[PDB]
């Protein structure tokens, strides 16, 4: 019945549907873009 | 098996030099027995390199309980001959012997099987360095961000 | 040396790094230069509650 | 360990020579014992180049101390055959013998474990020469300035 709950219930539906495309096409900007050596993950010492 | 102390191993090892046994008419002093159990003892911990040698089972002997002579071994069934065999070969010298050909290759078969099961634990491949990627089959890390390997 | 813009407060200090002689390190240093005066003690005030006892 | 002392490690070196011992009713000389003494302290400080050498945890007496035997050498658990060994091989020609061949591969094969883990540690890698990039991938270094790698 509150709008704020409609419209926030509309964009997260949206947005996990279309987390995974986004999430390569952002991987994809950043590889083109900023550095192709994205291993922000691996903890070298 | 019948050989279940340290002294077992050392008379074991005084049978297959044929010093004394059982059945013999003249015996080695207990100053002698002594000797051998500490040569048994510096032996087997230099084998034992302070874990990253051979891995027997064996217990070594503290002063609190007096006599190392009467302490269980704690080898296993299959290490036995190996440890007294080589024992024998080490203690040949003060009695003016040299071990016989058979008792020196039963020594050195017997340490390597010892040591293979060891071996084989030990024979691991490291990990993938931290310069190599996951590839892109990898769909779930991928997703993850974790294109490349942790490594370490 | 940089400027740097203490936020919320309206102050400006100074943002300086420098290298060290080898082993690939540096150093930082965010400094800031101030000070607090009361022109007017009389018109500063002080409310102290419940001075019983 | 049985073996704490100087005097326990030359007393094992001459069992093993079969010079004094209890298989042979021979009690040490109080002359063979100073001077095998002074061996093992010559050995032990030629194996010790001032620390470049082969490390061991031996403590070398002073000549503060009245007795150079009684001390305890310091050694490990897993050194005291390596060094009695090779004490036994070195001052077997003051007495015109000759150490046995089982007594001198022994020697040889605990000069070597002594060394190993000490070749181990030593086994380090140069870091990269000063003329030697950091590449772009090094996101922080190439840009806090650091495209080179320092050296030395």
């Amino acid at each position: 019945e509150n709008r704020l709950e409609s419209i926030l219930s509309r964009f997260d539906a949206d947005w996990t549907a279309s987390d995974e495309a986004r999430r390569e096409a952002k991987n994809d900007l950043f590889f083109s873009r900023v550095s192709q050596w994205d291993d922000w993950l691996s903890q070298y010492t | 098996m019948q050989i279940k102390t340290k002294g077992d191993l050392v008379r074991a090892a005084l049978r297959k030099l044929g010093v004394a046994s059982d059945a013999t008419l003249t015996d080695v002093e207990p100053q002698s027995m002594q000797d051998a159990v500490d040569d048994l003892e510096a032996m087997m911990a230099e084998w034992y390199q302070d874990g990253k040698g051979i891995i027997t089972g064996y217990v070594f002997s503290d002063d609190e309980n007096p006599p190392a002579e009467g302490d269980d071994h704690g080898l296993r069934s299959s290490a036995v001959s190996a440890v007294f065999h080589n024992l024998a070969c080490r203690i040949a010298p003060d009695y003016a012997l040299e071990a016989t050909a058979k008792i020196i290759a039963t020594a050195k078969y017997g340490k390597e099987l010892l040591y293979k099961q060891t071996a084989i634990s030990r024979a691991k491949r490291a990990p993938y360095p931290s310069r190599m990627p996951t590839g892109s089959g990898n769909s779930f890390a991928n997703l993850n961000e974790w294109h490349y390997f942790p490594g370490e | 040396t940089t400027s740097f813009s203490i936020p919320d407060v309206g102050l400006n200090g100074i943002f300086a790094t420098q290298g060290d002689i080898s082993t690939l390190s540096g150093l930082c240093r965010i400094a800031l230069w101030y000070g607090v005066n009361a022109t007017r003690p009389e018109a500063i005030g002080v409310g102290l509650p419940g001075q019983t006892a």
